[PDB]
RNA sequence: CUGCAUUAGCUAGUUGGUAAGGUAACGGCUUACCAAGGCAACGAUGCAUAGCCGACCUGAGAGGGUGAUCGGCCACACUGGA
RNA sequence: GUACCUAAUCAGAAAGCCACGGCUAACUACGUGCCAGCAGCCGCGGUAAUACGUAGGUGGCAAGCGUUAUCCGGAAUUAUUGGGCGUAAAGCGCGCGUAGGCGGUUUUUUAAGUCUGAUGUGAAAGCCCACGGCUCAACCGUGGAGGGUCAUUGGAAACUGGA
RNA sequence: GUAAACGAUGAGUGCUAAGUGUUAGGGGGCCCCUUAGUGCUGCAGCUAACGCAUUAAGCACUCCGCCUGGGGAGUA
RNA sequence: GUCGAAGGUGGGACAAAUGAUUGGGGUGAAGUCGUAACAAGGUAGCCGUAUCGGAAGGUGCGGCUGGAUC
């Protein structure tokens, strides 16, 4: 029933075995001056088969803790 | 280089109004044409013509002066800018000069005035103030 | 500045200094250190008592005391009113408020508190000088 | 009352007969004090605002704190701030009793209500600050129905405002509706008081 | 026409021996029905300075559009470094203004308004800024005529 | 959701994997082996300060300041470990 | 045996604090004489001081009134709202350039920003509005209203962003 | 690696009366028009004033650098 | 037997207080020496740099007008 958060982002490093780090980009607004400013957050997600490669735009979903800092799992590779 | 054609058009109008010129030729664009048509409909300018020439096209505005040569356009102010963009909700639409002026707005229902935005209950990017 | 400049380096307000620094500091004897506590008055002991000549254009012999406060800070405190019964080792209460004429005197001694006696013969604005109602 | 000073000196200061008779201003319409006579100085705007505020306050025999609180609540009421403040001042039990005429003086009415000779809707009210509202009735205590002071005051057929309906036979008044500015004294410029409390 | 003396100032011109002192009077004149003006007068004595200032003010008057005792819309009058922001209020608000601005507004007859002097507080430039704002005020009927429409069309 | 760059490098169980143990529970939580990863000018690391919040004071507002009483959450019980 | 109610006696027990040169409401006399002293700032005091001390009078408050300390305001004096940089403080001595910021005209498309609904939630108490109860008020209770940069979900496509 | 390194005036872009000199060009009949500089005078507008004014200090938009009373001190 | 608080030893880091003596800074008077700047300030001044001199300053080189009578 209840679904879990899903994010789409580019892969910025895959040197780890079966792990890819996904860079999700957002635009937070300055609380006083109101301007839109870029915000990048790197997500450590599980890559079981090493299918994802550095550069491709992938989709990840939140899971239970899988490692010290891995909390997400790769769902599909939207683009490459 | 050029960074805000809407601001350039408003400043052309302001300078021509100051010098009490009659007409005004500026490079054309769809947003500029809609702004000019709104100005004509509201009564701040006398007329608008479009010249579909080569390149970009041209907008030819004809300004309106009241009796005693009084200027109908008191002032134009760019509100949303490339360096900082301003949007407003329907319930937060501003009243220019307590209602005596118009705020040109860009909405999902076309670029309209603040009166129309409030009536249709929509918001959008507040392009400019004209009073 | 541009909005981008303000986002990159936001505006910074001027910092305000207190006019009575010695009242804003306590002393913890066990840890032998100072602490930041705001007090309206502090007790002290008159290390010295005497008179000072005001800066020009004024001329007078203004009565003052060098006082070591409970927080171990040594300050100069003006003695208000006509006549005082203070000498070295007198225990006095000190409040804020500088005397413009006296350069280094930034505090006042409360009258009618601890050792300091009320002004004798004062009848108008007595509370400011610690004098009981004569009746 | 709480203020027990020379009401004549206060009237002379403020240039108004707080009692309404005019006795204070008849002979010496100038200010009290050594410099009272031969006074010719001109008041600043702040002085004028202060004088207007003090006129209203001493007219209604209130203290500064309660006066300010009443001004605040009047400002919180819908309408014109000054007019609302004046009508609320009128709606006080002291003012209502004085207007009904159960006493000749505002201070006398205050002392009567303070000592409890009055009843609102048939119940005792000792607090002159009590705020009456339309549809209420002001009566007199049975043990005090035949007091010399009250009967003497009722004898003098004083004018009864339109917002009050009084029957002297029963010593019973009714607060019909809220007053209006015309009914309220015109010697007060409420705008000056509003500006005073603005600054 | 009611008249109020805003400020009286003792100015001095230096001469070979001593100084020459003169009195300058700044005065505001208004009928309290939408007409207000200001003037300055110089004389050796304040009564004559005031009289000259009153004459100048009566010579120079401006018409202040109003709406039930308040201005048609908010305006910021500017002159030199003077700057006065003025905003319509509701009945019973009072005139929330300080210094010469209050004199100008009261003599123009405005009884309910909010204002703030944002610039120089020198009385003459304060008055000039206030007068500039009042001159630049606009009224619904006149703006409708200028734009070739009706009041109802103007408000939609 | 805080100040400092007159703090620019930090990290080696550290980052990931395989296996095992362990716990109510996932997980470097721990331990062996394989690789060299991981964080950081979008401010890491370091230093200084601080219980957090509902709220409270102030201001026309935007904001600025505060975190008594009362309620929620966290932490602690002479200091440290079990 | 507290509140409260009933009956009797007496104006009799129950007023002080600061200020009065401008700001800032309130001025005269005497004493002192750049001394004694005052002072928030400008300053006041050297012999006729509304500024010192006392007196009378006056002003503001009142069971409080003043002083001190601290915060916000006034301060547009860090300026988003809402300031500036020729001479008042402020354009790097000047290039080449990375990141970032921003970006010319038209069409199609997307719906991240933007706009508009629904649903959940944003405890209670508190601020605000209304009502009700203590003789009134503070206070107490009830019902509203508001508070998100919140989350899911359906719609719009001018503008910014992607194709 | 600093100068009163100055126009004590950051860069880019567009718009807003005119008169007149000069440098390098271009087009049309000694004259007219025009592009890019370099000077002087001068409206509107701006400025506290002085002044600026199509080579803005005017009207606007983008980015950068810089200021927040004097001294201590461009010092420790 | 593993882990393990406290403790011990060692070389570093950081912070605060204090220290013979010493450097310039401010303040205070009616002190001493000169007179550098403001007028053509009596050698126009000022900016950077070098050097010299009790001191202000002088001189050299370049720069500015925020100087220049006739
Ligand atoms: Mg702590
Ligand atoms: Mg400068
Ligand atoms: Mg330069
Ligand atoms: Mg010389
Ligand atoms: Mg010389
Ligand atoms: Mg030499």
């Amino acid at each position: 029933r209840n679904d879990r958060k899903v994010y789409v982002g580019k892969v910025v490093s895959d040197k780890m075995d079966k792990t890819i780090t996904v860079l999700v980009e957002t635009y937070k607004t300055h609380k006083l001056y109101g301007k839109r400013v870029k915000y990048s957050k790197k997500y450590k997600t599980h890559d079981e088969n090493n299918s994802a490669k550095l550069g491709d735009i992938v989709k990840i979903q939140e899971t239970r803790p899988l490692s010290a800092t891995k909390r997400f799992r790769l769902v599909e590779i939207v683009e490459e | 280089t050029m960074t805000d054609p809407i601001a350039d058009m408003l400043t052309r109008v302001r300078n021509a109004n100051m010098v009490r010129h009659e007409k005004l030729e500026l490079p054309a664009s769809n947003i500029k044409k809609e702004i000019a048509e709104i100005l004509k409909s509201e009564g701040f300018i006398k007329n608008v013509e479009y010249v579909e020439d080569d390149k970009q096209g041209v907008l030819r505005l004809f300004l309106k002066y009241g009796q005693n040569d009084e200027r109908v356009i008191t002032g134009l102010k760019r509100i949303s800018k490339p360096g900082l963009r301003v949007y407003a909700k329907a319930s937060e639409m501003p009243k220019v000069l307590n209602g005596l002026g118009i705020a040109l707005v860009s909405t999902s229902e076309g670029v309209i005035t603040d009166k129309e935005a409030r009536k249709r209950n929509v918001g959008g990017e507040i392009i400019a103030y004209v009073w | 500045p541009t909005i981008n400049q303000l986002v990159r380096k936001p505006r910074q307000s001027k910092i305000k200094k207190s006019d009575s620094p010695a009242l804003n500091k306590g002393f913890n004897s066990k840890k032998k250190k100072f602490t930041d506590l705001n007090s309206p008055q502090k007790r002290g002991v008159c290390t010295r008592v005497g008179t000072m000549t005001p800066k020009k254009p004024n001329s007078a012999l203004r009565k003052y005391a060098r006082v070591r406060l409970s927080n171990n800070i040594e300050i100069n405190a003006y003695i208000p009113g006509i006549g005082h019964n203070l000498q070295e080792h007198s225990v006095v209460l000190v409040r804020g408020g500088r005397v413009k004429d006296l350069p280094g005197v930034r505090y006042h001694i409360v009258r009618g508190a601890l050792d300091t006696s009320g002004v004798d013969g004062r009848r108008q604005g007595r509370s400011l000088y610690g004098t009981k109602k004569p009746k | 009352a709480r203020f027990r000073g020379s009401n004549w000196k206060k009237s002379r200061r403020l240039g108004i007969s707080l009692s309404g008779t005019g006795k204070e201003l008849e002979k010496r319409p100038y200010a009290p004090g050594q410099h009272g006579p031969n006074q010719r100085k001109k008041l600043s705007e702040y002085g004028l605002q202060l004088r207007e505020k003090q006129k209203l306050r001493y007219l209604y025999g209130m203290t500064e704190r309660q006066f300010r609180n009443t001004f605040d609540i009047a400002g919180k009421k819908f309408g014109v701030h000054g007019e609302n403040f004046m009508i609320l001042l009128a709606s006080r039990l002291d003012a209502v009793v004085y207007s009904l005429g159960l006493a000749r003086t505002r201070r006398q009415a205050r002392q009567l209500v303070n000592h409890g000779h009055i009843l609102v809707d048939g119940k005792r009210v000792d607090i002159p600050s009590y705020s009456v509202k339309p549809g209420q009735t002001i009566s007199v205590r049975e043990k005090s129905q035949k007091l010399n002071i009250i009967v003497e005051s009722v004898e003098i057929n004083n004018f009864v405002p339109e917002y009050l309906n009084f029957d002297a036979d029963s010593l019973t008044g009714t607060f019909v509706r809220l007053p209006e500015r015309s009914e309220l004294p015109a010697e007060i410029n409420e705008q000056l008081i509003v500006e005073y409390y603005s600054r | 026409f009611e008249e109020r003396v805003v400020t009286i100032n003792r100015v001095a011109k230096v001469v070979k021996g001593g100084r020459r002192f003169r009195f300058t009077a700044l005065v505001v004149v208004g009928d309290k029905n939408g007409r207000v003006g200001f003037g300055t007068g110089k004389a050796q004595e304040v009564p004559e300075a005031i009289k000259k200032a009153v004459e100048a003010a009566k010579k120079d008057l401006v018409v202040v559009p109003r709406v039930e005792g308040t201005t048609p819309h908010t305006i910021t009058g500017r002159y030199g470094s003077g700057s006065v922001f003025m905003k319509p209020a509701a009945p019973g608000t009072g005139v929330i203004a300080g210094g010469p601005v209050r004199a100008v507004l009261e003599l123009a007859g405005i009884t309910d308004i909010l204002s703030k002097s944002l610039g120089s507080n020198t009385p003459i430039n304060m008055v000039r800024a206030t007068i500039d704002g009042l001159q630049n005020l606009k009224n619904a009927e006149d703006v409708a005529k200028l734009r070739g429409k009706t009041v109802e069309e103007l408000y939609n």
